[PDB]
């Protein structure tokens, strides 16, 4: 699973009780406000580490009231209890105080979308507009004054209407929307609010007073009353998608009105939504439509807006919350669809949804979520909120401020071992060679994980433990002080980084060799090892490697600058090489630390980069050896147009084959979210595809790189950990790993947390080792390459009929039928090999390969293969062998009418062979063969021949019932049939 | 059970019947074929071949009305022995062909030595084609076996530009690279033959090969290793050939003084 | 079709229609030979279906319309008549049993035995088994010759003919080709003659 990093915030000495959160909109920072004992307010500025941003202290005598962060620029707004508002540039290190105007608390402030003006409103009603320059400096005066006389709660802004979700306006002004025909009607708008096609000054907004009335305010600054609630607003969105306002009360009554340009509110429906009244609810808007609430209580609750349907979600003591634990505080990442809720004990529940994805396949109201591990914290939680594109969320306790940063469980696999951090102090470690788990607990918080054959790492940035594995019990190997970000093992070696370097140690901590970087190289921030070779990888995006196959590390590749080799790129997010050390692989993040949809690949003897870019499908490749920026050249041998909506996220190399590689590519959402005009997932309106895509290549200096697999994520799959062949290796959900094993209190059974998925070609083989496994590994390849002849002599060594049986199904779609003669001679199939002779008379490869199909018993492939021939006739034989007669008739019928009278009577004949007599003779009667297959068929019951040939009243059926009497004597019978007959001869 | 008793007590039409009930479609095609045979011997010939009993099979077609069925089940089995031993009774004129698909599963399984001799048993005289294929195995094994020069000759005697390529793959697997290289030349594969040459550090033979190279990747590496050797005008005409057009660019610029030459490039890269 | 639908009579004049095509077909000279080849082969297998039509409705019915002779004639004059590979649909186990049978009726009983025996090398069907078990003693019982009366006469050579010979429907003595009765395959009094170089077909009529 995801486990969120807790971050918890140097707060300084001098500051006190936190009481509001706030993330700049789309970059990596936090704003804090603080009380202090002697009610002094502060506000300070804080990394994704938790760690102070220098000279962002801000303080006052008097209290913090609201904090607001420009939508683009690193300028953060703040109100003050006494009516102050303050403005800090934390790019230009300038502070700037509002026109003294206000004489009362802040309880309202908002930068405007387009963030060239900030809305300020007072406890008295007193609301302001400023219109400010780019350092956050006010232009003269408030562009709008006005005077409510009473308490302001809540104010947003109508973001640009472009009219409605355009489509949603449309149906809704063509089903009589009188409110949509006003807002596509230019004439009657007499308030400045065109549908607001351009860079607008953004001033259309909502506000609330303590009343329970809402205001709307056009582009002039006229301010009209467009509700009129029973009790004071709780909370307030705006549906742009609808031109919908929704009102939430403290008496917990929602109503949604749609509101045309002019401010004439229309009510849509009003509910008195369930949950404990006296509380202040926090509520969210997921996606739109999905109303989400934690009002103080054991469970979250959901109102889905368009089916007017309500569901709960409740934490779940299987994953460690207690019973009765209450929810205080509700948040939604809509960038990878991640619902967070902070608890009265110190815990933020999580609830991925069922992805809304661009292509991920929904569900229906509980179902559309799934819930995840605790974060555990200190104290009440108060506020959360989720932040930058990276998925962050920010916590806010009674006590302190925690930062969570998602990562993938630290988690590690190497030489078929795996290590999976169960908890921050807790580590399933699995040996996949012998299939036994073992649980690993320590003394500190884990922050990563390393693993080998012999032994596993672990770290919290102060120091390292390092466990031996001593037969079925893993044992302490070693303990030493070290503030390592990351850690690499190879045999009895530990690499460690420090300051500029990276240390090669014993298990003990006894420092063997250094490898050192210079300022300008950056600290090392990466390390990974395949076969008998390091990568390293630094801050500012530098890279080297080295050959570990002698204890002294050599370098095998000398320094290389990323942003020199690949333009525009921000950093590293992940490093690997291959188990060659000839290939690295390195994905790199863009300027806003967001993850870039380009993976680059270089090239250690050649001296190159090659760049994938899956937005685009190109792959670029660029030079310099010598000093250089360059040009690309460009491939388009990547066919794959699924691949333009994927993101790489997790990457790795086969530690026995140096040309197999792979890349787990997650599906990412757009920064808003839309709805439908039904009531669909979001995005799991249609059909399925993978939520994670995991793509494997094979990579050569002949032939580039090829697409040796595609599949996506297995349901049961949380994400990629690795790959050794034959398998792919996956982080199991312990939502499921429970529902299988049977398991009574009293023994601390293992959860078997890792899953394993066979590569393509080894699915069935998976039995397969050692030199049969490099033998496979060459077939694999090499079949991919599609040098056939290198694929079947690296196969020559294999005895095994099932490999065998394998390459012949892979020689249908391949349409190779050479290979295919070899394959069933090597397998004993004399009766394919006989049928593929035979097939010869016929023309086309591709009815020639469907009976190779046919007699492997791949029935689809021959069923396509069969139709692309347009061979309708070897088809229907095809249907009839199959026993699937009706469709054998109906492609008789259709397109091939010259046998439909033998597909009767072969169907006849099998109908008579099932004992169906009745529907034998419907059918002999359709193929015109009644005349001498019934008379056979009943032959042993007389009677019923009898009745027969008296309802045909058929002439040659007369003349055979009267010759049956004639043979039996029976003569006066014989001639009355006869008559009948008209057989007067 | 019910399957392989019908196949065994020879009651076809319920072997059709359950195969149908059990889906195998194939099986079901192929009794189809043979439910109109009267002949006993022949029909329990197949039928043994069926159920994977193959010497049965053959005592039992020898004893039918058409023997040359145990030749033919014996060569779709690949067992070559057996059916060069029916071959010398029922059909003389097959031997070399068989000698052939037996040469080429020799040449599979390892056994180079018999592989060669099965090749220049097949050789016939007459049909060209399939002279020349035994011809290209003779070559093939002659190589694998270490008589590179035998099979190298023959490789370039033959008219076949494929054996070229196959004779230079395996001579590649081999690590042989000149002779691999040698034979991709040889055989029009010049892009093949500059990437075995760049793999032996011949850039001599490279630069003979280049007019005909293809390969932007090939020129690139060639560059590289001409810029590392000091001749810039070369590793200019290897980078331009490769498109990475600012190593020309860098090049006309600081190491030749000469940028009437470096603005040439700019205008179909728009960089 | 007609020959997996067992219409044996529909079949022969199938393939005397297809003989009549190549026929047409081999006034192009560039295809003449091998369709002449298709004419013989197709007009053969005609003969043969309309021989074995009998054969199969006295085997499947319970009542004969053809008479003994008639079917006793058809199963001697197809064994002689067909290949060493069997046309499709056609039954050597429903001819010699048939020959057998008749044969037996008839008052051939050293042909009939030898039928008996010719079945017991070939896959018999269970329904032919349990009659040939009985029919097997029954003959076996009888007489070791068979009836003067049923032996043909060559009308070219007055020589009587054995009932089964190994070269076929030529007579033993002067290789003459027998000519039958499509109704009834008796050998039919008639000799096939050739004209002498230098005549034509309408000279010949003319002097006829």
């Amino acid at each position: 699973m995801a486990l969120y990093y807790d971050h918890q915030i140097e707060a300084p000495d001098a500051a006190g009780s936190p009481s509001f959160i706030s993330w700049h909109p789309v970059h990596p920072f936090l704003a804090v406000a603080y009380i202090s004992t002697t009610s002094t307010g502060s506000v300070d500025i804080y990394l994704e580490q938790g760690e102070c941003v220098p000279d962002t202290h801000v303080e006052r005598p008097f209290r913090v009231a609201s904090l607001c962060w420009h939508p683009t620029r690193l300028v953060l707004a703040v109100g003050w209890e006494t009516g102050e508002v303050t403005v800090f540039n934390k790019q230009d290190k300038e502070q700037h105080t509002m026109p003294l105007t206000h004489t009362a608390d802040i309880t309202v402030l908002r930068w405007s979308p387009s963030g060239n003006c900030l809305l300020s409103g007072d406890r008295l009603g007193v609301l302001l507009l400023w219109r400010l320059d780019q350092r956050g400096r006010v232009q003269g005066t408030p562009l709008l004054k006005h005077e409510y006389g009473k308490h302001l709660t809540h104010c947003i802004f109508r973001l640009p209407p472009p009219g409605e979700d355009l489509v949603q306006l449309a149906k809704a002004a063509v089903s009589g929307d009188e409110k949509a025909l006003d807002m596509f009607n230019w004439k009657k708008s007499s308030s400045g609010s065109l549908l607001k096609m351009g860079s607008h000054e953004g001033l259309l907004f909502f506000v609330s007073l303590m009343d329970g009335t809402v205001h709307y305010v056009d582009e002039k600054g006229k301010t009209t009353q467009v509700v009129s609630a029973d009790s004071t607003i709780q909370m307030l969105f705006y549906m742009e998608k609808r031109e919908a306002l929704v009102v939430v009360t403290e008496n917990l009554r929602l109503s949604l009105y749609t509101v045309p340009p002019e401010g004439k509110a229309e009510e849509v429906m009003k509910v008195k939504l369930s949950g404990k009244t006296g509380r202040r609810a926090d509520i969210a808007l997921i996606e739109g439509s999905l109303l989400v609430m934690a009002v103080g209580e054991a469970a979250l609750r959901f109102w889905d807006i368009e089916r007017g349907e309500n569901y709960i979600l409740s934490p779940d003591e299987k994953f460690g919350f207690e019973k009765g634990e209450n929810m205080n505080c509700v948040c939604y990442c809509k960038v990878k669809g991640l619902l967070a809720a902070g608890t009265d004990r110190g815990r933020v529940a999580m609830w991925r949804k069922v992805p809304d994805f661009l292509g991920s396949p929904g569900a229906e109201g509980k179902d559309r979520w799934a819930l995840q591990t605790p974060t555990e914290l200190q104290g009440n939680i108060t506020q959360i909120q989720w932040g930058s594109r990276k998925n962050l969320l920010a916590v806010n306790s009674v006590i302190s401020v925690a930062i969570l940063s998602e990562r993938a469980m630290s988690s590690h696999f190497h030489q078929q071992v795996a290590a999976m951090q169960v908890s921050p102090s807790l580590l399933n470690v699995c040996f996949l060679s012998t299939g036994v788990a073992h649980s690993l607990r320590t003394d500190m918080h884990i922050s990563g994980v390393f693993a080998t054959k012999d032994a596993v790492a672990v770290w919290n940035g102060r120091q390292v433990a390092i466990f031996e594995l001593s037969g079925a019990a893993i044992r302490s190997a070693g303990t030493f002080l070290c503030e390592t970000p990351v850690l690499a093992m190879h045999e009895e070696n530990v690499y460690t980084v420090e300051s500029n370097r990276v240390q090669v140690r014993t298990w003990q901590g006894t420092v063997k060799q250094l490898l050192l970087f210079s300022e300008t190289e950056g600290n090392p921030c990466f390390l990974d090892i395949c076969g008998n070779f390091l990568v390293v990888g630094t801050d500012l995006a530098h890279f080297k490697s080295f050959d570990l196959s002698r204890r002294e590390a050599k370098a095998h590749c000398s320094c290389r600058s990323l942003a020199e080799l690949v333009p525009g790129v921000g950093g590293i997010a992940s490093l690997r090489c291959s188990s060659s050390g000839s290939t690295i692989s390195i994905l790199p993040s863009k300027a806003d630390n967001s993850p870039d949809s380009k993976i680059c690949f270089y090239d250690v003897e050649m001296d190159t980069v090659t760049v994938f870019d899956f937005k685009t499908g190109q792959i670029d490749r660029r030079e310099t050896l010598s000093f250089n920026e360059q040009e690309t050249n460009k491939s388009h041998l990547f066919v794959d147009e699924g691949l333009k909506n994927y993101v790489p996220v997790n990457h790795f190399w086969d530690q026995s084959e140096p040309r197999l590689f792979v890349c787990e590519a997650v599906q990412e959402t757009p920064r808003s979210q839309p709805q439908s005009a039904n009531g669909q997932p979001q995005d799991g309106r249609a059909g399925p595809a993978a939520d994670v895509l995991i793509l494997s290549f094979f990579i050569s200096e002949e032939h580039g790189f090829l697409l040796h697999e595609s599949f996506p994520r297995p349901a049961t799959s949380h994400s990629l950990l690795g790959m050794e062949v034959p398998y792919y290796y996956f982080t199991r959900k312990p939502e499921e790993a429970d529902r299988e094993d049977e398991v009574e209190p009293g023994c601390h059974h293992i959860p078997q947390m890792v899953s394993r998925r066979p590569l393509r070609d080894f699915v069935g083989l998976e039995d397969c080792d050692k030199a049969t496994r490099d033998a496979m590994l060459h077939f694999s390849f090499f079949v991919t390459i599609g040098d056939m002849d290198e694929a079947f002599k690296s196969i020559k060594l294999i005895k095994s009929e099932a490999v065998w049986e394998n390459m012949a199904r892979m020689c249908v779609k391949t349409q190779r039928l050479d290979v295919a003669k070899v394959c069933l001679g090597n397998m004993g199939h004399a009766r394919g090999a006989r049928a593929l002779r035979e097939a010869e008379q016929e023309p086309e490869l591709e009815a020639r390969v469907a009976v190779l199909a046919t007699q492997l018993g791949m029935l689809e492939d021959a069923e396509q293969l069969y139709r692309k021939c347009k061979r309708h006739d070897l088809l229907n034989k095809f249907y009839q062998a199959a026993g699937r007669w009706q469709e054998a008739l109906q492609v008789a019928e259709h397109h091939d009418r010259v046998h439909l009278r033998s597909t009767y009577h072969r169907y006849a004949g099998h109908l008579e062979a099932s004992a169906d007599c009745s529907r034998a003779l419907s059918y002999y009667e359709k193929s015109d063969t009644h005349r001498f297959e019934v008379p056979r068929m009943l032959s042993e019951d007389l009677p019923s021949l009898e009745l027969y040939v008296n309802k045909m009243k058929d002439k040659t059926l007369w003349r055979w019932w009267a010759q049956y009497l004639e043979s039996q004597g029976e003569m006066d019978a014989a001639l009355h049939y006869y008559e009948l007959a008209r057989d007067h001869f | 059970e019910l399957a392989r008793a019908c196949l065994h007590h020879m009651e076809v039409e319920f072997a059709i019947r359950v195969y149908r009930r059990i889906g195998n479609v194939g099986i079901v095609m192929s009794l189809e074929q043979i439910k109109g045979i009267e002949d006993y011997n022949l029909l329990a010939g197949h039928l043994a071949m069926f159920t994977n009993d193959y010497n049965l099979a053959q005592d039992l077609y020898l004893a039918s009305s058409c023997p040359i069925a145990a030749l033919e089940m014996r060569r779709d089995l690949q067992h070559w022995d057996s059916a060069l031993q029916l071959a010398k009774h029922l059909a003389p004129d097959q031997i070399p062909f068989i000698s052939k698909e037996y040469a080429i599963q020799l040449e599979f399984a390892g056994d180079y030595v018999n592989a060669l001799a099965h090749y220049e048993k097949g050789i016939t005289g007459d049909n060209k084609e399939h002279d020349e294929a035994c011809l290209a195995g003779v070559a093939q094994m002659s190589i694998r076996m270490g008589d590179i020069r035998r099979g190298v000759n023959q490789a370039l005697k033959h008219p076949s530009r494929v054996l070229k390529r196959d004779c230079g793959a395996i001579l590649e697997n081999m690590k042989q690279f000149s002779e691999a290289a040698q034979l991709y030349e040889k055989g029009l594969y010049y892009d093949k033959a500059a990437s075995v040459y760049i793999r032996s550090k011949n850039w001599a033979k490279v630069g003979d090969l280049l007019p005909h190279v293809s390969s932007p990747k090939i020129h690139l590496q060639y560059a590289k290793a001409k810029e590392a050797d000091g001749r810039y005008k070369e590793a200019v005409v290897a980078y331009e050939n490769a498109k990475q057009w600012q190593s020309v660019i860098r090049i006309y610029l600081d190491h030749l003084n000469n940028p009437e030459k470096a603005v040439n490039i700019v205008r179909e890269t728009q960089s | 079709n007609a020959v997996a639908e067992s219409r044996f009579n529909d079949a022969a004049y199938y393939y005397w229609m297809l003989s009549m095509q190549c026929l047409d077909i081999a006034q192009d000279p560039a295809q003449k030979d091998t369709m002449l080849g298709k004419f013989y082969h197709f007009q053969r297998l005609a003969e043969l279906y309309h021989g074995y039509h009998a054969i199969h409705r006295h085997t499947e019915d319970p009542f004969s319309v053809h008479r003994p002779e008639t079917l006793f004639n058809i199963s001697r004059f197809l064994l002689h008549s067909l290949p060493k590979d069997t046309p499709s649909g056609i039954s050597k186990v429903k001819i010699l049993f048939t020959l057998a049978k008749q044969s037996k009726a008839l008052g051939a009983y050293r042909l009939a035995r030898h039928a008996y025996d010719k079945l017991r090398g070939l896959y018999i069907p269970a329904r032919f088994q349990k009659s040939i078990e009985l029919g097997t003693l029954t003959i076996r019982a009888k007489p070791f010759h068979d009836s003067e009366e049923l032996v043909p006469l060559c009308y070219r050579c007055s020589t009587n003919n054995p009932l089964l010979n190994n070269l076929g429907n030529v007579c033993i003595n002067c290789r003459q080709p027998f000519i039958f009765s499509a109704s009834s395959y008796d050998v039919l009094h008639l000799v096939e003659f050739y004209l002498e170089e230098g005549i034509t077909d309408e000279e010949a009529i003319s002097l006829i």
